């Protein structure tokens, strides 16, 4: 029992199996690509007024 | 993309060569324009004023 536990446990919080996961991949991958196209934003931006 | 086309618009004014055959004084708004034009870059000759 003790074993399983530690097994599933584990499987949940290492789901590529070499690193500890607190955010979720899906989630994380999201906030990388609105960072990016908000980066964009601001140079049209900056690009205009100028 | 939009505001930009705005800006373009407001700096080149493109509705004065919409009538070119119409007159006044004799001469079309070209040819006034033109004569504008030969007037500044004389009086900028002048006045030594090298824009």
């Amino acid at each position: 029992k003790l074993d399983s536990h530690l097994k599933e446990l584990r499987d949940f919080m290492y789901p590529e199996g070499n690193t500890l996961m607190l955010t979720t991949p899906e989630l994380s991958g999201e906030f990388h690509q609105l960072g990016s196209q908000l980066e964009k934003l601001n140079h049209i931006t900056v690009e205009i007024l100028g | 993309k939009e505001v930009q086309a705005t800006v373009m618009d407001w700096w080149e004014q493109p509705v004065q060569l919409c009538l070119p055959s119409e007159e006044r004084g004799g001469l079309t708004l070209r040819q006034w324009r033109e004569r504008w034009t030969v007037a500044v870059t004389a009086l900028q000759r002048a006045t030594g004023s090298r824009s």
